[PDB]
């Protein structure tokens, strides 16, 4: 386990995770407020 | 003032290390051009962490 | 007439002549003085 | 109006082009039929369409020659939406991954070994200094007068 | 052909004669470091301008200096 | 030296080809010649400066002679906008019988238009007839031959100039402000009032009545007397035929503004008035420095006395007097500039304040005339970055400079340098950004999302000179601001006519679509000059090579070591940033071409909307126009525009073939060159004859100029015919 | 020779005359270099907002533009007069 | 084998193949449906049996047609 | 219209220009 | 080349329609005899003629394409 943890701490996995992430909210707020070229 | 242990600001404008810190190694006492070496926590452009300086190439820092 | 040198000219320059002078840059390149 | 636009509310080319594209889409589902789920989806496509130039329409957005909107950037604040309050936004974020980013390497530089710590993140330590860049406005600032941000003249530099 | 130059900052190491692809430079006596030798380039006509030696210099600033020049039929490794 | 490379020893004891092909190269490098002498050097470049000077005369004499005898001048003037200017004469032996037609159309022989535009400037400069235009061409060939005696005269013993008159700073800036600009500029206003202006009103003054035929009614009485407004009464009328006396006026001084309604450009008189002024001013300026004579100023002292009393500047100027005197490199950097600024200028504003007759109405040559000033000005702007550089490593005391203005620049190098890159990259990352978004969502279907920005600011600044389409009511635009109460009885009345009409150049109107182009030419400037300055930076010296300066301005590299130093020299930045200069420049080219083109076809709303995605650039505007010169020659024929359409391929032949020298280096070249020296050695019958030079393979800095020159030469033949055929064929 | 340093520039930098001047009188000159400056623009404004009349350039006078070249050097002769203040004299 | 898998899964849920198998002449091959997310849909195209997705061109269709397929459980 | 003459008089002034050019190259040599 | 080669030649001189009579149209017309002996006919005839499509792709189903033909030049 902690040896697994070490190696999901690592850099390249860390950041899929994380651009997964935010690629995810960015694209789930498009889905709820969509076509927005300013702040109404 | 240069003594083994102690921490130094490179003076050596073609060092890497300019205006860097290094800890005195060791200073040799037989009159050899550079006697200092010091050592540094980077490595060069070319993978080395020590060089030898002069003592006036060198300036203590605490 | 001059309305014939464009054809008695360009024959010249631009084979004649060009040919000489590359000719004497050899011979002056390959020269030991 | 500014710069000779006029209101989106107000162009007969915003209009035109609200009803060419929809017709455009319903042509489409002419063929396909009744409950068929190709036509329930472009008929759905339809509705947002409608919905895009209705809420373009209601806002302050200006719109040109060509009917399509055009964003003022002046300073002026009838138009901040388009730019000055979405830019409040970029900053604040950017800032904050700047801050947090500047301090983990910092604190990890003083660590047993300072290189693994880049390759391999201590995620607890990560989270904790992520959280506490929402007041990076005020920390840089009280960094700032400290003397504790800007270097001086002690960092390596070329031969000339 | 090419230059080569020592500089008092070498420190007796022999790494950059043993590179050398055509035995231009060699070890001497010296008393201004601790390893007792210093590099000479004694035989700087067949230097083919490779910089190996500046490669293997350990020194902070190659101590030894490889300044390329006018070229003859040995520095530009011509075999024919 | 006893071979080729006279100069050098060392190149010349070489035995291999690289003894001919670097003596070619570093033949005008006075400055490294074997035993060159300070005052030798200025010497042979004074008359190297002589020879310079007779080729441009010749080459303006031979576009009299040929325009004169074999162009059709005079029938253009008789209808200026019914007949194409022709260059000069075709005899290619190797044409076929349709293409002398082809290239014959519209008159009796094969020909060659002209795109220059020199028949709009003699017709308005004066030039009527053909016999004018010969006379100039001799005159010009004798002066071309005064000048190379010259050069020969100063070049002999006693006639050689010393040293010290080479660096008579005062002297030479006096003589050259108030004598080679003011007088000549006087000069010219005297052609225009006596020769030019009466042209233009259908009287002929020539050398054969310009003693007896007074420029102006009155006389010089008003102008010795003071009552100068006489010379500006009776300005044209607006019904005035140019070279005609019909609505004619006798005004020789005017301040009118605007264009001449018929020839839709700028009036004479004004362009007279011009010149007086700018004469006088200069003439003013050039007694300045001391010369002899007691009163002037002493350059030094006013460079050493400007140190701001804060100490923000350091020591100020000091020591810049000797560092410029005592160093060409750094004079002809400062040269360069101040010309490549000049020559963008030209192009600028040559295209709004049209100065030719009938100008405007040429498009391909209005065409030409931009982009090649604006591509003169790229290498000009290039050039002067890389003398700078070379100073640095060549002509720097760091000594003399101590805490000078220029010493500071250098010692906040890393600051310069990491701003400029920041300024690129944001500036990179939001125009392409916003560009591809625009893309995507109009791919999509979806135009209506695109971010598109006005260009408010640049529309404020049309609109303060008059400009009323934006209904910003400001200055000029207002009619109650204090600005347009004092013009509006002097040159706003024409101004503000041409500004605010729509078939005009003046201040072309601007949306959208302008404004990211324009911020993509800031990126090119900004990246250019980022690797020019750091060029000259960091040729002193870097971390990597900190004895950069002992090497010199161009050298190979440092070796595979401490980690590869491939293009390191200060000449790889002017390498790498020529690249960079020619993509801007196109960028700036593209933009004029493609607005202007709508322009003239009468749909200005193509580039309006297409052009805030790349799709519309390439689709609307290279796919398009490139139809006329693709088909220049086909399967069914070939019309006047095959030159052009050849020229285009030929164009991509050698750009591509720039790409071997520069992505393939010398390594894999020269074993494969040692293979075909052992074939010649052992083939039977070619042993017999043998090479004297040993054949070896090309120089690494030699293949990098060598390929920036291909990838440079097709770069500019691709894009000149494209401008060419693309506009001709459409709109001629 | 030139080269100072300070907060204040010697007095031969001013030249071979202004460097023996008093500074009162060189601020007296400025002051009335600047009036007739302003007066000459003031007037000539007039000239080019009154209705017509100003045909052919009728506005410029040869007096006014002479008067306008005060402008700058008032600037010289108040930046002078400082000098000189400082420097003592 | 997790390559081909999917494919096959992709032509099993997210395909017209019936509808190609008894019309092979008109209806296009499609394999690949894109999500409704912001626009994208446009590359949804019609393809032909009540079915609106990306043409594919890998010839799956072909293949499986002539290993006998004919169904999707399959 | 540009007379033979007039044509046949221009190439003897370049022809004095040549001659004189290649001595101001030889002599820059 | 080999590619292109293939392209050109069977939509000029192999694919295409046939009447139920003997008319047979192929794609291109049968320009390969004669444009692509010389390399403005490739230009022309092949490269500029045959890309009107991507070009023209935005607003339909193969709007991708026309996006990564841009993508993949830069
Ligand atoms: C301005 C320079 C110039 C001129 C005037 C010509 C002229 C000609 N070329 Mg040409 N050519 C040139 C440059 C030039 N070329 C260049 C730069 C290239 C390289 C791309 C070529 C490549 C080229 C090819 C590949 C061919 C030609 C051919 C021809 C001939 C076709 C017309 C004809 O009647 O052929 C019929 C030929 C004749 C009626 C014979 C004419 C008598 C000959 C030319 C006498 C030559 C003697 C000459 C003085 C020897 C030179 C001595 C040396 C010291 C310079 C014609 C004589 C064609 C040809 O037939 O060549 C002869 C041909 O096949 N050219
Ligand atoms: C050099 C370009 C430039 C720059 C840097 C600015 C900067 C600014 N403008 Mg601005 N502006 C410009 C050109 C420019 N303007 C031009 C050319 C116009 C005319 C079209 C305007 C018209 C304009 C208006 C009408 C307003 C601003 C305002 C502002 C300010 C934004 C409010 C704030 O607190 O921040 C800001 C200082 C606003 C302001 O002053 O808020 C108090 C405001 O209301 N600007
Ligand atoms: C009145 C006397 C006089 C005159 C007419 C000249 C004339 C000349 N001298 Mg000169 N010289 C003089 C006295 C004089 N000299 C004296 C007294 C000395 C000894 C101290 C010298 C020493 C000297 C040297 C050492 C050299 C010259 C050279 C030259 C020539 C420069 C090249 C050329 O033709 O450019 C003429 C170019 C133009 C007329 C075009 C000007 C275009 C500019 C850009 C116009 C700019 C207008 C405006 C400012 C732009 C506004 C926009 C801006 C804000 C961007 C020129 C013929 C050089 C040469 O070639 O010698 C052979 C040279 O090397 N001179
Ligand atoms: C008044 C302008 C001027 C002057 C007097 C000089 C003078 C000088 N420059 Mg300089 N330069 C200039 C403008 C100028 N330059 C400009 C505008 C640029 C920017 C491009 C440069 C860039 C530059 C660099 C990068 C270097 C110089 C160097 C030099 C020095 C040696 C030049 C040399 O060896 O050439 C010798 C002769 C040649 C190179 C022959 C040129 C052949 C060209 C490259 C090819 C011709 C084009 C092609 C054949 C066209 C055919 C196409 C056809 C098929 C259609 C010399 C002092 C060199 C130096 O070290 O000085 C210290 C150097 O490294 N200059
Ligand atoms: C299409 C060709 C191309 C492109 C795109 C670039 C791009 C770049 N070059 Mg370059 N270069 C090229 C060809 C090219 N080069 C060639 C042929 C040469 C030979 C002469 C050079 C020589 C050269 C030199 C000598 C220098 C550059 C520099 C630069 C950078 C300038 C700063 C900039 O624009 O930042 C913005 C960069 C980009 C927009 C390009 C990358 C874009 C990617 C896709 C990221 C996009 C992000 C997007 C906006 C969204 C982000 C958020 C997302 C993660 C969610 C940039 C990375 C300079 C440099 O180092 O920069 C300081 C520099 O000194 N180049
Ligand atoms: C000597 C020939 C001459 C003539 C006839 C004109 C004629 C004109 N100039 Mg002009 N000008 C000239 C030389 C000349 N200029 C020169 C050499 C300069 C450079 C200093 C100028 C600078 C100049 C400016 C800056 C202005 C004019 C203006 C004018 C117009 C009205 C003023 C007038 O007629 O003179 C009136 C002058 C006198 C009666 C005597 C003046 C004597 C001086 C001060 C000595 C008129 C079109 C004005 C105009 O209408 O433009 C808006 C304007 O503002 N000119
Ligand atoms: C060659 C293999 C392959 C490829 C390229 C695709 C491609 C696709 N499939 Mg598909 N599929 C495959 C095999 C494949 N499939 C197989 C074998 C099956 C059977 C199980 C399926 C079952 C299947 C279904 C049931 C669906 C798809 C869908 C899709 C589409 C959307 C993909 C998706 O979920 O995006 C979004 C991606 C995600 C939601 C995954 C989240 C991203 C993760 C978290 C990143 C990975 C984390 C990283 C590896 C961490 C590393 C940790 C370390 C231990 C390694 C896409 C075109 C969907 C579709 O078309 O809907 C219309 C859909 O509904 N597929
Ligand atoms: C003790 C005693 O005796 O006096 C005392 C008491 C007293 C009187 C209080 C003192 C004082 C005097 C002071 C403070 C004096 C002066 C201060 C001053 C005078 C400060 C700036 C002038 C700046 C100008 C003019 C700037 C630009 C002028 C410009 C920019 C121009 O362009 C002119 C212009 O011409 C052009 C080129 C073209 C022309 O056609 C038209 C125009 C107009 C456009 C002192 C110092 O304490 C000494
Ligand atoms: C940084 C810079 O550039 O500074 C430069 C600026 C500048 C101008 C170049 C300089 C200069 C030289 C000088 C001296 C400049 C000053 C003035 C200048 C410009 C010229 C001089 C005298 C003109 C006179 C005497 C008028 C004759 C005019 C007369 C006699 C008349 O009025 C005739 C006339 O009356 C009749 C008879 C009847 C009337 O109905 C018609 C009029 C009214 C027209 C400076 C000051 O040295 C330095
Ligand atoms: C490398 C080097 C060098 C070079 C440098 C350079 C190349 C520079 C450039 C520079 C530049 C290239 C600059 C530019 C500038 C510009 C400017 C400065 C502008 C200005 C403007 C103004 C001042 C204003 C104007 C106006 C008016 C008049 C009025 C109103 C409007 C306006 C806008 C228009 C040398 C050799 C020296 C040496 C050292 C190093
Ligand atoms: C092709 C190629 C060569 C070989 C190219 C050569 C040898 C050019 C040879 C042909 C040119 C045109 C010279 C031929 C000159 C004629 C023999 C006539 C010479 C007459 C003299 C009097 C000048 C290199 O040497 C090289 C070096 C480094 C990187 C890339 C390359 C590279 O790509
Ligand atoms: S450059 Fe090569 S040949 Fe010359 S001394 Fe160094 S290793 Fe020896
Ligand atoms: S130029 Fe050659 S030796 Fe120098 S770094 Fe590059 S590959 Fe190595």
């Amino acid at each position: 386990m902690n040896d697994f943890q070490k190696y999901l701490s690592t850099a390249p996995v860390l950041l899929t995770l994380w651009m997964t992430f935010t690629a995810g909210f960015i694209i789930e707020v498009n889905r709820f407020f969509p076509d927005m070229l300013g702040l109404y | 003032m240069i003594d083994r242990n102690s921490k130094v600001r490179i003076l050596r404008k073609e060092s890497y290390w300019f205006n860097q810190i290094g800890t005195v190694a060791t200073v040799d006492q037989s009159g050899i051009r550079y006697p200092a070496v010091v050592r540094f926590e980077s490595v060069n452009y070319a993978g080395t962490n020590t060089n030898n300086f002069a003592l006036d190439e060198l300036v203590e820092v605490k | 007439a001059a309305s014939f040198l464009p054809s008695i000219l360009v024959p010249l320059v631009g084979l004649i002549f060009p040919a000489f002078s590359m000719a004497l840059f050899f011979l002056y390149v390959q020269t030991d003085d | 109006e500014i710069g000779g636009l006029t209101k989106c509310s107000e162009s007969a080319a915003f209009t035109k082009r609200l009803n060419a594209s929809v017709k455009k889409l319903e042509q489409r589902a002419s063929q396909y039929e009744a409950d068929s789920p190709p036509a329930l989806a472009l008929k759905q496509q339809v509705e947002r369409t409608q919905a895009r130039f209705d809420k373009y329409s209601r806002s302050e957005l200006l719109c040109g020659a060509d009917g399509l909107p055009h964003l003022v950037a002046d300073g002026r604040w009838s138009h901040a939406a388009e730019f000055i309050l979405p830019g409040f936004g970029f900053i604040y974020i950017s800032g904050w991954i700047g801050w947090v980013g500047r301090k983990y390497l910092r604190a990890v530089s003083t660590s047993a070994n300072p290189s693994e710590s880049e390759i391999i993140i201590n995620v607890p330590l990560a989270l904790k200094i992520m959280t506490t860049g929402y007041i990076w406005p005020i920390s840089a600032w009280q960094e700032l007068i400290s003397n504790d941000l800007v270097a001086v003249s002690e960092e390596i530099t070329v031969s000339p | 052909s090419h230059t080569v130059k020592i500089y008092d900052t070498c420190i007796g190491c022999t790494q950059c004669v043993r590179a050398c692809p055509t035995d231009v430079l060699e070890m001497v006596p010296w008393d201004g470091c601790k390893s007792g030798q210093i590099a000479s380039s004694p035989r700087v006509e067949d230097c083919v301008g490779c910089k190996r030696c500046e490669t293997a210099c350990p020194t902070d600033f190659l101590s030894v200096r490889v300044y390329l020049g006018a070229e003859t039929t040995r520095s530009l490794g011509l075999a024919y | 030296a006893t071979k080729f490379p006279k100069f050098s020893q060392a190149l010349a004891q070489d035995p291999a080809t690289r003894r001919i092909w670097y003596g070619i190269a570093t033949a005008h490098d006075l400055e490294a010649h074997d035993g060159m002498t300070e005052e030798n050097l200025y010497q042979k470049i004074f008359a190297s400066h002589f020879g310079h000077l007779a080729i441009i005369f010749l080459w303006t004499s031979g576009n009299l002679f040929h325009v004169a005898w074999q162009g059709n001048f005079e029938k253009w003037v008789s209808n200026p906008l019914k007949t194409r200017p022709i260059a000069h004469s075709i005899w290619d032996p190797h044409f076929g019988e349709s293409a002398l037609k082809a290239f014959s159309k519209g008159n009796t022989y094969p020909v060659n238009i002209t795109f220059s535009g020199l028949y709009q400037w003699w017709y308005t400069i004066g030039f009527r007839t053909n016999q004018e235009l010969y006379k100039g061409s001799i005159g010009l060939l004798l002066l071309a031959s005064v000048l190379l005696i010259a050069g020969w005269l100063h070049l002999q013993p006693k006639f050689r100039p010393s040293l010290s008159w080479f660096k008579n700073n005062e002297s030479r800036l006096n003589h050259h402000l108030s004598g080679l600009l003011g007088f000549s500029s006087l000069a010219w206003t005297g052609h225009l009032v006596h020769v030019a202006i009466p042209a233009s009103r259908g009287v002929h003054v020539g050398w054969d009545n310009f003693l007896t035929t007074p420029p102006h009614p009155a006389g010089l009485t008003p102008f010795f007397t003071g009552n100068w407004t006489v010379y500006a009464e009776n300005p044209d009328s607006a019904t005035h035929v140019f070279n005609t006396s019909e609505g004619s006026g006798t005004a020789i001084l005017t301040f009118l503004g605007g264009f001449h309604p018929q020839t839709q450009s700028l009036w004479l008189s004004d362009m007279a008035h011009h010149h007086l002024a700018i004469a006088v001013v200069f003439i003013v300026a050039g007694h300045m420095y001391r010369t002899n004579f007691g009163i002037g100023h002493n350059m030094k002292e006013i460079l050493d006395a400007h140190r701001p009393p804060g100490g923000r500047l350091g020591a100020g100027h000091v020591g810049l007097f000797e560092t410029i005197t005592n160093s060409l490199h750094m004079q002809l950097g400062l040269a360069l500039a101040c010309l490549g600024v000049a020559t963008s200028l030209t192009a600028q504003h040559m295209y709004a304040l049209t100065p030719y007759a009938y100008l405007s109405k040429d498009f391909t040559t209005e065409a030409a005339l931009y982009t090649h000033h604006q591509y003169i000005a790229g290498f000009l702007m290039v050039g002067a970055f890389a003398h700078g550089a070379i100073f640095f490593v060549r002509d720097y005391d760091p000594e003399l400079n101590k805490n000078n203005v220029l010493a500071r620049m250098l010692e906040h190098k890393e600051a310069i340098i990491s701003h400029l890159s920041w300024a690129s990259l944001f500036l990179g990352f939001h125009t392409l950004g916003l560009y591809i978004h625009n893309d995507t969502v109009v791919a999509f279907g979806q135009p209506e999302k695109q971010i598109l920005f006005e260009p408010l600011f640049a529309e404020y600044i049309q609109a303060a000179s008059g400009k009323a389409v934006y209904q910003f009511n400001v200055l000029l635009a207002s009619s109650t601001s204090p600005a347009t109460a004092a013009g509006n009885q002097v040159w706003l009345p024409g101004w503000l006519e041409a500004i605010n009409n729509p078939k005009t150049d003046l201040f072309l109107k601007i949306g959208p679509g302008d404004f990211l182009v324009h911020h993509a030419i800031a990126l090119g400037l900004h990246v250019t000059a980022l690797i020019l300055v750091k060029g000259a930076l960091d040729a002193r010296g870097s971390k990597l090579m900190p004895d950069k300066k002992d090497f010199g301005y161009s050298f190979p590299c440092d070796g595979p070591g401490r980690g590869g130093t491939c293009d390191i020299s200060a000449w790889d930045a002017f390498y790498l940033a020529m690249f960079w200069m020619l993509n801007t420049i196109g960028w700036v080219t593209f933009y004029w071409h493609w607005k202007h083109m709508t322009i003239w076809g009468g749909n200005p709303g193509q580039f309006d909307e297409s052009s805030n995605y790349i799709m519309g650039w390439l689709r609307d505007y290279l796919w398009l126009n490139s139809s006329p010169l693709i088909n220049g020659y086909n399967p069914f024929g070939m019309n006047n525009l095959s030159v052009w359409s050849w020229m285009f391929l030929f164009g991509h032949l050698i750009w591509a073939t720039g790409f071997m020298f520069l992505i393939s280096w010398r390594g894999y070249w020269q074993e494969l060159i040692e293979t075909l020296v052992w074939a010649h050695e052992r083939t039977p019958l070619a042993n017999l004859i043998r090479w004297r030079d040993k054949p070896v393979a090309l120089s690494i800095v030699q293949a990098r100029l060598v390929g920036l020159v291909h990838f440079s030469v097709g770069y500019i033949l691709t894009y000149a015919a494209f401008v060419i055929a693309s506009t001709s064929g459409k709109f001629a | 020779d030139m080269t100072w340093e300070g907060e204040y520039p010697p007095s031969k930098v001013l030249g071979p005359i202004m460097s023996k001047m008093p500074s009162g009188l060189l601020a007296i000159i400025s002051m009335a270099s600047l009036g007739v400056c302003v007066y000459s623009c003031v007037q000539t404004g007039f000239l080019l907002r009154e209705p017509g009349a100003i045909e052919n350039g009728s506005w410029v006078r040869w007096y006014y533009v002479v008067e306008g070249l005060g402008g700058p050097l008032a600037w010289g002769t108040h930046v002078a007069s400082w000098i000189q203040r400082k420097n003592g004299m | 084998f997790l390559w081909i898998s999917g494919m096959h899964f992709h032509g099993a849920y997210f395909s017209n193949y019936s509808a190609w198998l008894t019309d092979p002449i008109s209806i296009k091959q499609s394999s690949q449906v894109v999500w409704p997310i912001v626009g994208q849909e446009i590359l949804n195209a019609d393809v032909g049996g009540n079915f609106q997705g990306i043409q594919t061109t890998s010839g799956w269709f072909q293949m499986w047609r002539a290993e006998g397929i004919t169904s999707e459980v399959e | 219209m540009i007379t033979d003459f007039q044509v046949y008089i221009a190439l003897m002034a370049a022809l004095l220009a040549s001659v004189l050019a290649i001595r101001l190259g030889a002599t820059l040599y | 080349v080999v590619i292109f080669h293939f392209s050109w030649k069977m939509q000029s001189d192999v694919w295409g329609t046939i009447t139920p009579d003997g008319a047979i149209s192929h794609i291109t017309g049968g320009n390969f005899a004669q444009s692509s002996i010389t390399i403005n006919g490739w230009l022309r005839d092949f490269l500029w003629s045959q890309a009107s499509q991507v070009i023209q792709s935005y607003g339909s189903a193969s709007s991708a394409y026309g996006l990564i033909f841009l993508g993949a030049h830069f």
